[PDB]
């Protein structure tokens, strides 16, 4: 239940974190499943980010991605690494060269 | 030495042969005229389109523009196959090395479709259980986390399970006994 | 040139055999050893595979001999736009080549009964030649598509009922060989 | 299924915190000290790179080969073929030629 | 004293770059020159190019037909789209770049 | 020897990862002074690094 079931980058980086300044941490997972942004029409953030916004959880550590807008609303740390934007396709097979190649 | 092409083109290409062995005559007898005009026989079709495939031949030749034609043609062919054969030959007189996964253990510490184990209850066991090199940790943290059990308890278990695996089960031991394990037969 | 006499039975005869070898690789509904699919969906992951040339069938299935004929299929990831994938996709599901080397082999029946009915106007006799020539080609030809299509190692075997296919080409060209030895002096005979 | 394209931003994660919470400063500060501990890259080799156990990890360069196939170069095939059908029509108009 | 037409001239030097004989030869002054270094050029030409004839015949390319992130503008045959309400997606409503818009 | 050519460009084009270069005297290196790599080699105790 506490901390054994789950496994991934998140969870280790979480665990040395905690180690290294010393307190107690549960992981908990975000009771919609989104990872979090203010509803347009009632301004009520979702997410994990509703579970900090609204006091449902103390501290979050996730691939919820640095945003301005949530910077509104939390605080995010310094970053671990960078990353960006990417699309994912089925690849082609590798092509059989040309018949007269 | 037909290693560098497959069987269907080396089986297939004799029927090219023979085309070629033959147009070259079928050229030659449409209405020479004497009857002496045209040179070419089938005997002589069939050797003229050898000389070009297997190269050499210094003695015949069609005058007619359509078989000089096709002899040209079939020498574009030859030379593209035979010098394909003399190409391939790369891909076989270098890096002929059949497969050799893995040194180090490198590959062991980072993959699972090769299992590894130690002998159970051995020092070998208790080796990785503690070293805290980076391999040796790693790969006990596999066979720590490894199921189900890779560690055998007997070199006769480790040995049997190698070979029934086809080598995608790796036995960790002391090398002497390892090298009793090549410096007889069967050596597998 | 030798046997002057008898050339006439003996090429008709080859004629005969090659078209009768031609019609029996054509017709028969197996040629080489495969993995695959006994029908066009056995069916579920692969059997071993019996086809013949339009007919897609299966060996030691878990049935024999109910093979089909075969359909046009697509393809998957693109590299269909390329006219000679579209063209050997096309010619796949029905091979005009080997049936058009049969018609050209009946032509060359009709030429050299040609010998007799209305009887050897002008060099009209050379026409034989000509069609089994063709014939081979035709032959050929539908070996390439047909090996450069199936052979996408294989791990296939080929039975004689798949070397019928060359045997039929190399026969046909024995044929054409004796068509002009033919020829070459019966149009002598007919224009001096 | 595969990566085309490449980054549009340079972006990125980090932990987050309720606004003010107490655990921000703790946080930051042990972020910095894992870089130059090299945890975070030990992290991913652990949770990408060691994980790539495919075999496109090495199929794109392998050495030698399975020998060479007809489809590889069969188009040389067809000009020889096309050249034959040349030697036949050549014929089949020179018949007009000497016809004349 | 040539044995030669425009087709023979045209000819003999064909059979000489595919490196097989024909029963001609130059026969002459000047003419030593034109058909024995035409060999120099196939002994170098030939030799070098058929030599990676194999491993070109096995390159085994891919097609990519996407590469710039930019031709899903360009199409609709290929559909794309992003997390709901995710990141990347408020992102491309919020990033006013035109490529991006 | 043509093939002796065409079949190898890379020599050895130097070292990567200065791994040789950790382990040789054969190239000197160095960081820029007063710098945070400079404090980096000084601190991070991974084996090249140190
Ligand atoms: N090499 S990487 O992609 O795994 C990666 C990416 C980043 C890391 C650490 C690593 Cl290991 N942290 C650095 C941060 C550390 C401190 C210094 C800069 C930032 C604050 N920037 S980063 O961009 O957020
Ligand atoms: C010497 C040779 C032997 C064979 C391979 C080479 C590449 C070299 C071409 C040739 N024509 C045939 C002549
Ligand atoms: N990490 C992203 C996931 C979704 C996205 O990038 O669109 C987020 O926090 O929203
Ligand atoms: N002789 C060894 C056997 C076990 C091992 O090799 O680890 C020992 O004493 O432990």
């Amino acid at each position: 239940e506490g901390n054994e079931r789950y496994e991934g980058y998140c969870v280790d980086l979480a665990a040395e974190i905690a180690k290294h300044c010393g307190f107690k941490y549960k992981l908990t997972i975000v009771g919609d499943g989104k990872y979090g942004a203010r509803d347009a029409d009632t301004k009520i953030w979702n997410g994990m980010v509703g579970e900090l916004v609204y006091g449902k959880a103390d501290i979050a550590i996730a691939p919820l991605t640095i945003t301005l807008v949530r910077e509104e609303v939390i605080d995010f740390s310094k970053p671990f690494m960078s990353l960006g934007i990417s699309i994912m396709i089925k690849k082609p097979q590798k092509s059989k060269p040309g018949v007269f190649s | 030495f037909l290693d560098p092409l497959a069987y269907e083109i080396w089986m297939c290409i004799v029927f090219a042969y023979i085309g070629v062995s033959v147009v070259l005559f079928l050229v030659s007898r449409f209405s020479p005229y004497s009857e002496s005009t045209n040179e070419f026989g089938i005997f002589n079709s069939l050797w003229f389109s050898l000389g070009a495939f297997m190269q050499q031949g210094c003695d015949i030749s069609p005058r007619s523009l359509s078989g000089r034609i096709v002899g040209g043609v079939w020498w574009f062919f030859t030379l593209i196959i035979i010098s394909s054969y003399t190409a391939n030959l790369a891909a076989f007189l270098t890096v002929e090395r059949m497969v050799s996964p893995i040194e180090s253990a490198e590959d062991l510490s980072k993959q699972t479709e090769i299992a590894y184990g130690t002998l159970d209850s051995g020092s070998t066991k208790e080796f990785f259980r503690r070293s805290k090199i980076a391999v040796f940790d790693k790969m006990w943290t596999y066979m720590r986390s490894a199921e189900p059990s890779v560690f055998v308890r007997t070199t006769a278990e480790g040995v049997a399970r190698v070979r029934k695996s086809k080598g995608k089960y790796a036995y960790l031991l002391e090398s002497t006994m390892n090298e009793y394990i090549e410096q007889r037969k069967p050596c597998d | 040139l030798f046997d002057r006499g008898v050339q006439m039975l003996l090429t008709t005869v080859g004629a005969f055999a090659a078209f009768s070898l031609m019609t029996i690789a054509v017709g028969t509904d197996y040629w080489l050893y495969s993995r695959g699919v006994c029908k066009t969906k056995k069916k579920n992951e692969e059997v071993m595979t019996h086809s013949g040339l339009w007919r897609t069938c299966c060996l030691e299935g878990n049935f024999k001999g109910l093979c089909k004929q075969i359909d046009h299929f697509p393809e998957d990831a693109d590299y269909e736009a390329d006219t000679a994938e579209y063209f050997l996709r096309a010619v796949r599901a029905s091979s005009i080549f080997p049936i058009l080397s049969v018609i050209l082999l009946f032509m060359g029946g009709l030429c050299i009964a040609a010998s007799e009915f209305y009887k050897t106007r002008h060099n009209i006799i050379l026409s034989a030649g000509i069609f089994f020539v063709s014939a081979g080609l035709s032959n050929i030809i539908g070996i390439i598509v047909y090996i450069s299509a199936n052979a996408g190692k294989n791990s296939y075997s080929y039975g004689w009922s798949f070397y019928f296919g060359a045997l039929s080409f190399i026969i046909a060209e024995m044929v054409g060989v004796l068509a002009v030895h033919m020829f070459i002096d019966r149009h002598k005979q007919l224009t001096g | 299924t595969m990566k085309v394209g490449g980054n549009l931003d340079s972006k990125g994660y980090g932990i987050a915190t309720p606004k003010g919470s107490s655990l921000g400063t703790p946080v930051n500060l042990a972020v910095l000290k894992l870089s130059e501990q090299g945890v975070l890259d030990k992290l991913k080799n652990k949770w990408w790179y060691d994980k790539g156990e495919c075999g496109a990890k090495d199929s794109g360069s392998k050495e030698k080969t399975s020998a060479l196939s007809l489809s590889n170069v069969a188009g040389v095939f067809y000009i020889l073929v096309g050249g034959l059908g040349l030697a036949m029509l050549v014929a089949l108009i020179e018949f007009c030629y000497k016809s004349r």
